[PDB]
RNA sequence: CCAUAGGUUAAUGAGGCGAACCGGGGGAACUGAAACAUCUAAGUACCCCGAGGAAAAGAAAUCAACCGAGAUUCCCCCAG
RNA sequence: UUUUGUAUAAUGGGUCAGCGACUUAUAUUCUGUAGCAAGGUUAACCGAAUAGGGGAGCCGAAGGGAAACCGAGUCUUAACU
RNA sequence: AGGACCGAACCGACUAAUGUUGAAAAAUUAGCGGAUGACUUGUGGCUGGGGGUGAAAGGCCAAUCAAACCGGGAGAUAGCU
RNA sequence: GUAACGGGGCUAAACCAUGCACCGAAGCUGCGGCAGCGACGCUUAUGCGUUGUUGGGUAGGGGAGCGUUCUGUAAGCCUG
RNA sequence: GUUUAUUAAAAACACAGCACUGUGCAAACACGAAAGUGGACGUAUACGGUGUGACGCCUGCCCGGUGCCGGAAGGUUAAUU
RNA sequence: AAUUCCUUGUCGGGUAAGUUCCGACCUGCACGAAUGGCGUAAUGAUGGCCAGGCUGUCUCCACCCGAGACUCAGUGAAAUUGAACUCGCUGUGAAGAUGCAGUGUACCCGCGGCAAGACGGAAAGACCCCGUGAACCUUUACUAUAGCUUGACACUGAACAU
RNA sequence: CUUUAAUGUUUGAUGUUCUAACGUUGACCCGUAAUCCGGGUUGCGGACAGUGUCUGGUGGGUAGUUUGACUGGGGCGGUCUCCUCCUAAAGAGUAACGGAGGAGCACGAAGGUUGGCUAAUCCUGGUCGGACAUCAGGAGGUUAGUGCAAUGGCAUAAGCCAGCUUGACUGCGAGCGUGACGGCGCGAGCAGGUGCGAAAGCAGGUCAUAGUGAUCCGGUGGUUCUGAAUGGAAGGGCCAUC
């Protein structure tokens, strides 16, 4: 296993985040997706971050 | 004659193992406890009658 | 040797047979591939698990040009 | 002498109204990301101690 | 060189023994953990020193919680 | 006695007599039984003392929740039909 | 002169027979090796148990030695008989 | 040591095909006895022409007893 | 010559000799919590350790590995600050 | 070859015939230079091989002398032992029978003998395996540790020079 | 700020010289009838040596232990989890050191939705161009295709293309399936917010079945849950997550 897990953090500042994986050899550009934020109870754009 | 000492070969556990239902006071499930699930005579439907 | 391996049996097959009364959401058969196809008042899961979408009696029937086997629920 | 409770079990099981014991589900510590959300959601709520395991919990908790 | 060390007398006191209990100085392993190192056994066994009819401890640089208690020791709870 | 299985050529015993192994303490659960009963019961201790006193406590009559809390409801959730 | 020679005492213990519930828990009989030397022996002394001592075999250390004996922990432990 | 009808022996006392007998078990049926259990009739803590039925048994589970020593009963009762 | 007292006396051990190495004497080393003692009332022509094992002829090649010895610039690095 | 698996290697010597011995050969499975190599007089209750002498070692045992064994008298054990009215054969059978089946044989009981069997006696198998047994021993197994060694601080000061 | 020249300071680094700690198993004197010891005198050494605490290295010198199981006895060899088929005797399930193969991933598209499309192979022609490249037609009818083993499935395609997208959604969950259990799996529907469609509707990842690891301990984010007198805090709990 060489694919590494990443976290997608909401841009709304609630601090909620999702986790997934991404291929580091390809697709260098950051991952942007619209996902539901339970804190604001709305679907917002989630931005890629680093798991730590 | 179980649970009677080291020389018996069933001592210090009484042949009951280590912390199972059989080693506990009053422990063991009665016949038919099936782990939490509804037992087979209830997943399945009842049938027939006695005439 | 280099063999002697297997997986636990998954217990497929028909759980509720023809004419049996079932509650909505009860799975009738678990299968690999569409051995049976969903008919009236019967749903199909993501693993081709057929489940009842309404209360009623289970009925098996064969219809269509392909001579396939279909499962439907007659909701009285 | 007084019976000693298994302290590890006393920190994980609470007695209920009808004499049962509730415990938290396993498999939700550190490999949960690869598990589907539905699987994690079902593991979050508290669970009842099974009929097979009733004797062991009561055995570990003789005074409660 | 005084001194001091040392030396010779004279007075008192101590020496050893003894069951357990007590204080202190040292201090295991088998065993349990179904193995085994942390841990347990256990500050137990044992060794050593000292004391008494008891010993030890003891008269708050203690607890409480905004109310108060008022040295130490022992028992039953608190509580497995 | 141990075994799937022993007349077994598997173990035990020369014989008799005597002795020789399911007990004890505490705690806990279950059954039976007795008493009292939404209550039951005291422990140490006191005590001419198996009485009586002592209700300090313990269990039960209310639970849910990790907990704060709420409460015949409560938790889960923004909210649950 | 000689860790020289042959050979008693003395010391060793190579072979064979007997003996093996023995005369004897290691010996006897017939032979055998050393026999002024790294010899042998008497009487005392010293080295103590994970230690001694060992011209070294795991040998010996009171008929017991890959860890003496005695007591204690101790009724160690024994999924085995 | 005959040793491949258990043996004798058998030309049917073998085999094949039909029969009708008989022998044959702790099975079954009789005639008694004991015990468990079930629904009844009256009566039912007792019990009754009850009746029906059951009663092989290791590990093991349940139930009911015997006998031994000691205490009360018992300064009683038994006994030169 | 020595050895498995009690099934093995040997080709085993020891042995003189040889070589390496440590040791400057409050020696190394060893026994000892330590004091001290042995080494040794000895001093490198001495002592300890190791291997080989009279004598005769001889004892070749490898320092990569593992040890030991020497070097100390650099890299890394403890307590401490 | 105390070293050679194939192997009784091959050749020679010794014998009537020698898988051992001796001499060579080298193809050293898997010798080798102080964990010494090769030789070596002497020594050896040293190992192997050969010859002479010598013999009951043997062909092949015979006799004799003693001590037992045997008989009598006296004294008087031991290991062992479920109980025995304790035969052969064939078959069966925890699968090798005095005890089962079938069959045969056998009057009751001592004494001297021989050991085929009673899976004979001795000693809870030493070989094999097992147990999350024990112990010693080894090491670049693990974790420690005595010891040895390094530095800091303390015991521990002064002056001067860089 | 740099470059820094000098300046005091504060710590060290050596080197040299002292004596007074300390050493003396140097000499001499006394205790003393004494090769011990102590004291004195003196010489030598000397801030070393030596010892204590701490610390790095070394350390079978000495200890305490570990060193698996299955297995046609064991050892050696092989095997230990997960997936597919057969064995498996037409429900389920079913063993062997039985017979055959795979997995410890991949994919922000290889997901979602809408719209559209249908393959292999072969033949006949056609510049380079051949057995096989792209073109046209015919036959064929899935003999292909499916991210990857095998089995089943798949044309309404589950296969292929395009457009728009992030439902690879959050809280839940009637009722079921399958496990001894831990657990694993399926699920209509409900709530809140989405995406694609004009809508009906579909979407809680991928044709399905492998691609995985409990608890303890520790780390990260969030959280009016807790906060040992009180207010905080630490720490703990819960949520997310390593
Ligand atoms: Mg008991
Ligand atoms: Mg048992
Ligand atoms: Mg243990
Ligand atoms: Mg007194
Ligand atoms: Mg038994
Ligand atoms: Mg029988
Ligand atoms: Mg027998
Ligand atoms: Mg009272
Ligand atoms: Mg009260
Ligand atoms: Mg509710
Ligand atoms: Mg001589
Ligand atoms: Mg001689
Ligand atoms: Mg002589
Ligand atoms: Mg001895
Ligand atoms: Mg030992
Ligand atoms: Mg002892
Ligand atoms: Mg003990
Ligand atoms: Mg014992
Ligand atoms: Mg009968
Ligand atoms: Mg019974
Ligand atoms: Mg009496
Ligand atoms: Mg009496
Ligand atoms: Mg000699
Ligand atoms: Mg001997
Ligand atoms: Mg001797
Ligand atoms: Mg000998
Ligand atoms: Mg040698
Ligand atoms: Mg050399
Ligand atoms: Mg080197
Ligand atoms: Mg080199
Ligand atoms: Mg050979
Ligand atoms: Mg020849
Ligand atoms: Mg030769
Ligand atoms: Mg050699
Ligand atoms: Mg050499
Ligand atoms: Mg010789
Ligand atoms: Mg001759
Ligand atoms: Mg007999
Ligand atoms: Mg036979
Ligand atoms: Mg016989
Ligand atoms: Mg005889
Ligand atoms: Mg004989
Ligand atoms: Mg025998
Ligand atoms: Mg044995
Ligand atoms: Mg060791
Ligand atoms: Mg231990
Ligand atoms: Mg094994
Ligand atoms: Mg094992
Ligand atoms: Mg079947
Ligand atoms: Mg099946
Ligand atoms: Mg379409
Ligand atoms: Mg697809
Ligand atoms: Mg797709
Ligand atoms: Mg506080």
């Amino acid at each position: 296993g060489i694919r590494e897990k990443i976290k997608l953090v909401s841009s709304a500042g609630t601090g909620h985040f999702y986790t997934t994986t991404k291929n580091k050899r390809t697709k260098p550009e950051k991952l942007e997706l619209k996902k539901f934020d339970p804190v604001v109870r709305q679907h917002v754009i989630y931005k890629e971050a680093k798991i730590k | 004659r179980l649970g009677r000492g080291i020389g018996s070969g069933l001592g210090k556990t009484g042949g009951r193992g280590h912390k199972g239902q059989k080693s506990r006071s009053g422990g063991g499930v009665r016949r038919g406890f099936e782990g939490g699930q509804m037992p087979l005579y209830r997943r399945l439907p009842k049938f027939g009658f006695t005439s | 040797t280099r063999n002697g391996r297997d997986s636990e049996a998954k217990r497929l097959g028909v759980k509720r047979f023809g004419g049996e009364s079932v509650l909505a959401g009860s799975i009738i058969v678990r299968q690999r591939g569409t051995k049976f196809h969903a008919g009236a008042n019967v749903g199909c899961g993501r693993d081709h698990t057929l489940f009842a979408k309404a209360d009623g009696k289970v009925k098996f029937e064969v219809k269509g040009p392909k001579n396939r086997k279909f499962i439907s629920i007659e909701a009285e | 002498p007084k019976i000693k409770t298994v302290r590890g079990a006393a920190k994980r099981f609470k007695k209920t109204g009808k004499g049962g014991f509730k415990h938290k589900h396993a498999n939700l510590r550190h490999i949960l990301t690869k598990k589907a959300t539905k699987r994690k959601r079902h593991l979050r709520p508290k669970a009842m101690v099974s009929k097979g395991d009733l004797g062991l919990v009561i055995a570990c908790l003789p005074y409660a």
